[PDB]
């Protein structure tokens, strides 16, 4: 079980209800031998805008 | 100026002074 | 389950533009950009669709809404549909879904 | 960014069937939309054995 | 700072949204209310703030 | 005589009505100082009563950059500078350039300008 | 001259439309906002809903199919061009400012 | 309208009042009533119907 972190990266002001959460291969095309994917994510202010 | 009728956002809705009324069978 | 199914060969989109003067179209297009007056719209049934199942030869069928704010209610609207007929309209294929 | 932000449960389906009834009639078809409501006879929902 | 969580759902009210989406390509709710059926909250918005 | 580029840009870009900007005219109908009708805003409705009042007692802060680049864009077209049709043009551009590019210094002196522009009318 | 004794039934059939009950101090239309709605506007309470439902014995599994109605509208800015923003909002349903 | 549109203190829409004497006859018949329209409140006649 590979349990890896990656670093901040932008996100959107509005979140709806439902995402989808892919996970794909070189060719872009969905591995179905996945039995179990995962997602947490930590958000932060990174700058601001209004000004 | 009785104000208790329905808004169209201000400016109360509508009245016409004359309207109240008359018909027969003429 | 019987009748084969369509195939699209071709999607147009097509689209009609009214003829505007140039030195006006300029000018509505000018101010229709201020935010101060920009088009809002609101779907005609305005309502929030939710679906209870009730079992067979089931007389009474109790429901619950967990709190939140009635902020601008405007009122109930209900009617009695049977589960055949209803897909369920989440993803492409209710593969449940035989009456047509 | 999408400007057409749908939900789950509103139906527009629903929504524009209602709305071309009180736009104008639906009595008379329009075959450019496909617009022809579904009814059935009087006669035969209630049976008036005259 | 809080976090979200993009897990499987196998509830009834989510499993209708992906009726032919295996584990790779699912999409399931992130606001998690611990009242509202998983139906009703998936309709419901996380919105973080517009001035940053 | 050729209008007054500002006045013609408020004509466009500004609510007909009341806005946060007529706040001391606000103020006046939501306390009954007003010498045409007192009773006029005592009888609104509880929605569109208190929602006056928000607003009123916290004014809401905005954006006056489309204003003022509106009134540029008028002003060109009156000394012909540009043709009319190409003024959506125009003021998508300028708009676009002012926000690549905005800040404090920018935003004052394109004040400067409307009114050097209407000085310039003139 | 020959008719058996009978008793009555009634019933009624009332198709193609739905039942509605207007959130309204005397159930009449006056306006979109109405009056009760109204009184909960910004007050920041949160009432409890519980409805029950008698309807009949039906020989197959059934829906009640319910609508809340709500305001659902939206804003559209078109700042620059090629920029298109939108703003839903319903209110009794919160959806986000999305 | 909010306020002086519609109550807020308990009162009734719709009203059932029992013959207070009936009379009777081969061919007549008679019923009594008193309509007695509370206080505050506004009866419109063209509502009543036997």
């Amino acid at each position: 079980p590979a349990l890896t972190d990656h670093g901040t990266l932008p996100l959107r002001s509005s979140i709806r209800g439902v995402q989808r959460v892919t996970v794909t291969d070189a060719r872009r095309r969905t591995c179905p031998y996945v039995y179990k994917a995962l997602g947490i994510v930590a958000p932060r202010v990174l700058s601001s805008r209004t000004f | 100026f009785a104000s208790l009728a329905p808004r169209h956002g201000t400016r109360p809705f509508m009245g016409t002074w004359n309207e109240i009324g008359t018909s027969q069978l003429n | 389950v019987d009748g084969a199914s369509v195939r699209f060969d071709s999607v147009n989109l097509y689209a009609t533009f009214f003829p505007m003067a140039h030195n006006t179209a300029s000018t509505l297009e000018a101010m229709l950009r201020n935010d101060t007056h920009d088009q809002s719209f609101n779907d005609y049934l305005s309502a929030a669709n939710m679906l209870y199942p009730i079992p067979a030869k089931a007389t009474n069928v109790p429901i619950s809404i967990p709190s939140r704010n009635w902020a601008a209610f405007r009122g109930w609207s209900f009617t009695r549909l049977k589960t055949k007929e209803t897909p369920s309209l989440g993803s492409g294929f209710d593969p449940y879904f035989v009456y047509s | 960014l999408n400007a057409v932000v749908d939900l789950q449960d509103r139906n527009t389906e629903l929504s524009y069937q209602l709305l071309l009834d009180s736009l104008g009639d639906r009595t008379r078809y329009f075959s450019m939309w496909n617009s022809a409501v579904d009814s059935y006879d009087p006669d035969v929902r209630i049976i008036e054995n005259h | 700072t809080t976090r979200v969580y993009l897990v499987d759902n196998k509830s009834a009210d989510i499993a209708s949204l992906n009726y032919q989406n295996d584990h790779s390509n699912f999409l399931t709710t992130v606001v998690q209310n611990n009242d509202f059926t998983p139906a009703e909250a998936s309709t419901q918005t996380i919105n973080f703030d517009e001035r940053s | 005589q050729a209008p007054d580029p500002a006045i013609r840009a408020a004509l466009q870009s500004q609510p007909s009505g009341l806005a946060s900007d007529d706040w001391e005219a606000a103020m006046q109908r939501i306390m009954a100082l007003t010498t045409r009708n007192p009773e006029s805003f005592r009888q609104q409705p509880q929605a569109n009563r208190l929602s006056a009042i928000l607003e009123a007692v916290v004014p809401s802060r905005t954006n006056p950059t489309h204003e003022k680049v509106l009134a540029i864009v008028n002003a060109l077209a009156e000394n012909k500078a540009i043709r009319p049709d190409e003024a959506g043009l125009v003021y998508n551009a300028l708009l676009e350039r002012v926000g690549r590019y905005n800040s404090t210094n920018v935003q004052s002196n394109l004040d400067r300008l409307v009114t050097d522009v209407r000085e310039a009318v003139a | 001259q020959t008719a058996v004794p009978s008793v009555t039934q009634k019933k009624f059939l009332c198709d193609r439309v739905m039942w509605r009950i207007p959130f309204s101090s005397n159930f009449m239309s006056m306006g979109a906002l109405t009056d009760l709605g109204q009184n909960m506007l910004y007050a920041n309470s949160a009432h409890a809903l519980d409805m029950t439902f008698e309807v009949d014995p039906m020989d197959e599994p059934t829906l009640l199919y319910l609508l809340f109605e709500v305001f659902d509208v939206v804003r559209v800015h078109q700042p620059h061009r090629g920029v298109i923003e939108a703003v839903y909002l319903r209110t009794p349903f919160s959806a986000g400012n999305a | 309208p909010t306020h002086d549109v519609t109550t807020d203190r308990s009162q009734r829409l719709t009203l059932r009042f029992v013959p207070v004497d009936r009379e009777a006859t081969t061919y007549l018949y008679k019923a009594r009533f008193t309509l007695a329209v509370g206080d505050n409140r506004v009866l419109d006649m063209a509502s009543t119907y036997f």
